RNA sequence: CACCCGGCCCGGACACGGACAGGAUUGACAGAUUGAUAGCUCUUUCUCGAUUCCGUGGGUGGUGGUGCAUGGCCGUUCUUAGU
């Protein structure tokens, strides 16, 4: 869909920051409440989520009403390329032994 | 020190009267005034629906009962000794709140 | 249906539209033909529109007579 | 556009409320705060902790 | 004609606040809940189209949506097509049906004939 | 000293890239240069219609900004780094971007101490 | 809220080709238009910046069909003493 950068790259770097994302499933809802002054719709997370599942990035599950996404190593491999990181920094999921 | 009172709430009977004995009986042999287990009254949740999801059966109903038994034990004791008396007593199926006057 | 068919509205294809708003002379004398955004974040940065009787901003929705 | 989307107001109502589970607004059991479908409670209703006795 | 002791002559100059009174209880409450944009922007389509009429011939249609417009002296003589559903229902407001709504004049099922 | 005078560029744009640093075309070149936020403007040889060339070097020498010339168009769109690439890494698909311009750099001596030394 | 009349939106992922910073596309003041202050569309220009837009493959939605394709619960045979 048509969404401005700011919105993408707010995703994309909280993705690669924590490892997992969580959104509602309401494509009404305001603002997603991690995302608050970012001003991000829960509509455009999803979806951002939908376009990095489909090539194969991120593994989703879906619980009562609540999708749950986790990034994969080419996902990590991907975020690493497109949001230019050096490869010392790893993702919360990837931090701990 | 003064007027602490110790709330044990559950759903199990059982597990609510040994915490709460146990509760007692620590604090018996340490030689404190205690005031015994006031029972209140037991809230019972009541949903009562239709068994069948469509609607063309004989009209059964289902009866969900939910249980819920509510303990005071209250103690005149220093609130370092209540720290470590309601510390060491945890059980999986019991809810304590403690409040102090 | 009734109506023969409703067309979505395409945007007419201008090309190279920002040499229409300055008017460079060979000494050098850049006057800009369209009016500039009076508005706070515009200034400086966005040409206010001039239309047939009014002013008109695409960005803040400001107009003039 | 953006002022006719979702632009009809949802405070109250049958269309406001929604199950936790299935997103069904019908057979709501919204007492306690259950706020879920009458077929997703007999589903779920043994592992939350109602009982049937009598 | 007189509505409830007031001709329309001073129906017409009397504002928008004692004329609430006048009115029976709903549309009293109506009045103090106030009008939304919609109501407004058909008064405004309303008079335009009687400012821009003849002194003598009627006032083009104005077509709307609103069954639950209440009719106010400022209306009176308009031509208004109220939707029914599924078409439009054209009626002239007369100073008589100062207290009811759009929606009672145009009728929105045809009437049963059994057979 | 051993580095080419225009090898600075690529470092440069390359460099000035993951900040978005980067104002692309003249639609959006012109209207950052006109808040006075830009520091350089990269122009291409390749441009058929005259009133471009003498727009943007008039606007570029109106508030004195220093200007670096790249010979052809599709280079230029190469360096900043818009063409797609294969599997193997081969230019396949190019779009070429006439006038380009920057408003910050990123940290880079290397690229520094030749591209404003240029200029005296 | 499935039904009837009328009108916006894509929330058509991903892939391949074309398009393309010499601008793919986005949103909109005014007047006309409309039930609507819906830039929906027409006149007229502005405004966003590879996020899109056009073709094919392929998806994704459904209170769409089939309970005589099905699973799960549910009713009944059948409240009797049956197996
Ligand atoms: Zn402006
Ligand atoms: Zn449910």
């Amino acid at each position: 869909m048509l969404m401005p950068k700011k919105n993408r790259i707010a995703i994309y770097e909280l993705l690669f920051k924590e490892g997992v994302m969580v959104a509602k499933k309401d494509v009404h809802m305001p603002k997603h409440p991690e995302l608050a002054d970012k001003n991000v719709p829960n509509l455009h997370v999803m979806k951002a989520m939908q376009s990095l599942k489909s090539r194969g990035y991120v593994k989703e599950q879906f619980a009562w009403r609540h999708f749950y996404w986790y990034l994969t190593n080419e996902g990590i491999q991907y975020l690493r390329d497109y949001l230019h990181l050096p490869p010392e920094i790893v993702p919360a999921t990837l931090r701990r032994s | 020190i003064h007027r602490i009172r110790i709330t044990l709430t559950s759903r199990n009977v059982k597990s609510l009267e040994k915490v709460c004995a146990d509760l007692i009986r620590g604090a018996k042999e340490k030689n404190l005034k205690v005031k015994g287990p006031v029972r209140m009254p037991t809230k019972t949740l009541r949903i009562t629906t239709r068994k069948t999801p469509c609607g063309e059966g004989s009209k059964t109903w289902d009866r969900f009962q939910m249980r819920i038994h509510k303990r005071l034990i209250d103690l005149h004791s220093p609130s370092e000794i209540v720290k470590q008396i309601t510390s060491i007593s945890i059980e999986p199926g019991v809810e304590v709140e403690v409040t102090i006057a | 249906y009734t109506t023969p068919k409703k067309n979505k509205h395409k945007r007419k294809k201008v090309k190279l539209a920002v040499l229409k708003y300055y008017k460079v002379d060979e000494n050098g004398k850049i006057s800009r033909l369209r009016r500039e955004c009076p508005s706070d974040e515009c200034g400086a940065g966005v040409f206010m529109a001039s239309h047939f009787d009014r002013h008109y901003c695409g960005k803040c929705c400001l107009t003039y007579c | 556009h953006q002022q006719l989307y979702w632009s009809h107001p949802r405070k109250f109502g049958q269309g406001s409320r929604s199950c936790r589970v299935c997103s069904n607004r019908h057979g709501l059991i919204r007492k306690y705060g259950l706020n879920m479908c009458r077929q997703c409670f007999r589903q779920y209703a043994k592992d939350i902790g109602f009982i049937k006795l009598d | 004609f007189t509505y409830r002791g007031v001709d329309l002559d001073q129906l017409l100059d009397m504002s928008y606040e004692q004329l609430m009174q006048l009115y029976s209880a709903r549309q009293r409450r109506r009045l103090n809940r106030g009008l939304r944009r919609k109501q407004h922007s058909l008064l405004k389509r309303l008079r335009k189209a009687k400012k821009e009429a003849p002194p003598m011939e009627k006032p083009e249609v104005v077509k709307t949506h609103l069954r639950d417009m209440i009719i106010l002296p400022e209306m009176v003589g308009s031509m208004v097509g109220v939707y029914n559903g599924k078409t439009f229902n054209q009626v002239e407001i007369k100073p008589e049906m100062i207290g009811h709504y759009l929606g009672e004049f145009s009728i929105t099922y045809k009437p049963v004939k059994h057979g | 000293g051993v580095m080419d005078v225009n090898t600075a560029l690529q470092e440069v744009l390359k460099t000035a890239l993951i900040h978005d640093g980067l104002a692309r075309g003249i639609r959006e070149a012109a209207k950052a240069l006109d808040k006075r936020q830009a520091h350089l403007c990269v122009l291409a040889s390749n441009c058929d219609e005259p009133m471009y060339v003498k727009l943007v070097e008039a606007l570029c020498a109106e508030h004195q900004i220093n200007l670096i010339k790249v010979d052809d168009n599709k280079k230029l769109g190469e360096w900043v780094g818009l063409c797609k690439i294969d599997r193997e890494g081969k230019p396949r698909k190019v779009v070429g971007c006439s006038c380009v311009v920057v408003k910050d750099y990123g940290k880079e001596s290397q690229a520094k101490d030749v591209i404003e030394e240029y200029f005296k």
